[PDB]
């Protein structure tokens, strides 16, 4: 069972930020072995913190670590562009296994924050005759890219048959992502309407389509 | 330095054996790990083996299919993967446990291999099924590319004629094992019914070329 981290943080250059890793008393609250890892795209992780307070030779003094109870925190002072990356905490557990955080995507901020443009496409008629149905929720022009996508048939949450991409970069310095909803033609026609709710930076935008 | 290998694209249920060759340090005196990372996901611990191989720990998700083990005379770490599952798809890293006197594990991972990929997939090389996504003073339309394997496929519009406003999104990998993606172009509402809009989908691995007309 993973140690819980916040999906994403963000900060302006020079800003100090904090990432939390919350375990149980059998891993994070039971030992001093909490360590922290930084990861860049296409590269292998590098340890920025160990034994919860300690920096490995070569690491900036801008990185500190701490533990209170079952929650250990990594703190980065004076964010510089090169700190942007994903951050994972690792802990040792009572059975002497290892466990990783769920990860945190940290964004040192290039430009001002931007909200998503959301387009929703009803299932094409070519596909309906194919005895299939799919809803396409297209997201664009947001930043930093991190998005919760949520589908609702009518007002009811739908967790069945949904695949969502990892936000990818565009040419325009903003992100983009998609979410596809698989349904049977009967499902599509049976229900009143279907909704796509994108949660970005605590704010939800929503679009809707109906037969 | 560490180097992974043995990886590849296999079918669910098949078996595969990964090997990480080590150098530049004394191998028999240090513990080792295997860590995997799904594409676009976070890190997950797989297994750990003590320096002398007298003890080994495995993760609950990979128990009891994936077995760690080592040969100290060959300076090699192994991973034997059996009963493979679609959820086993990931990049497997050979990782070293930091150690020394007063070895004794220091409980942090100081050295990583570039990683070896493993893809467990039911799908076979297959052609894409292309369906139009129709527009309801700016209109948004596009093509839906569904059920093709493997990556990639390239999509143009009007045969590269229209490059303005085109967005081809990343493809999603469905539970079935087949890829699907969308491409949208933003056009003036007025040009609709006037200008013809066509998307060109090209799948190289299967040698499938398809052109779909997109209309109201």
């Amino acid at each position: 069972s993973a140690l819980t981290q916040p999906a994403s943080v963000s900060g302006s250059p020079g800003q100090s930020i904090t990432i939390s890793c919350q375990g149980t008393s059998n891993d994070v609250g039971g030992y001093e072995s909490v360590s922290w890892y930084q990861q860049h795209p296409g590269k292998a992780p590098k340890v920025v913190i160990y034994d919860v307070s300690k920096r490995p030779s070569g690491v900036s003094n801008r990185f500190s670590g701490s533990k209170s109870g079952n929650t250990a925190s990594l703190t980065i002072s004076g964010l510089q562009a090169e700190d942007e990356g994903d951050y994972y905490c690792k802990s040792l557990t009572s059975t002497r296994r290892r466990v990783f955080g769920t990860g945190t995507k940290l964004t040192v901020l290039g430009q001002p924050k931007a909200a998503p443009s959301v387009t929703l496409f009803p299932p094409s008629s070519e596909e309906l005759q194919a005895n299939k149905a799919t809803l396409v929720c297209l997201i664009s022009d947001f930043y930093p890219g991190a998005v919760t996508v949520a589908w609702k048939a009518d007002s009811s949450p739908v967790k069945a048959g949904v695949e969502t991409t990892t936000p990818s970069k565009q040419s325009n310095n903003k992100y983009a992502a998609s979410s596809y909803l698989s349904l049977t033609p009967e499902q599509w026609k049976s229900h009143k309407s279907y909704s796509c709710q994108v949660t970005h930076e605590g704010s939800t935008v929503e679009k809707t389509v109906a037969p | 330095r560490l180097v992974e290998s043995g990886g590849g694209v296999v079918q669910p249920g098949s078996s595969l054996r990964l090997s990480c060759a080590a150098s530049g340090f004394d191998f028999s005196r240090q513990g080792m790990h295997w860590v995997r990372q799904a594409p676009g996901q976070g890190l997950e611990w797989v297994a750990f083996i003590k320096y002398d191989g007298s003890e080994k720990y495995h993760a609950d998700s990979v128990w009891g299919r994936l077995s760690i083990s080592r040969d100290n005379s060959k300076d090699t770490l192994y991973l034997q993967m059996n009963s493979l599952r679609v959820e086993d798809t990931a990049t497997y890293f050979c990782v070293r446990e930091a150690g020394g006197p007063d070895y004794y594990n220091y409980h942090y991972m100081d050295v990583w291999g570039k990683g070896t990929t493993v893809t467990v997939s039911s799908a076979s090389t297959k052609g894409p099924s292309v369906f139009p996504l129709a527009p309801s003073g700016t209109a948004a339309l596009g093509c839906l590319v569904k059920d093709y394997f493997p990556e990639p496929v390239t999509v143009s519009w009007n045969s590269g004629a229209l490059t303005s406003g085109v967005h081809t999104f990343p493809a999603v990998l469905q539970s079935s094992g087949l890829y699907s993606l969308s491409s949208v172009v933003t056009v003036p509402s007025s040009s609709l019914g006037t200008q013809t809009y066509i998307c060109n989908v090209n799948h190289k691995p299967s040698n499938t070329k398809v052109d779909k007309k997109v209309e109201p």
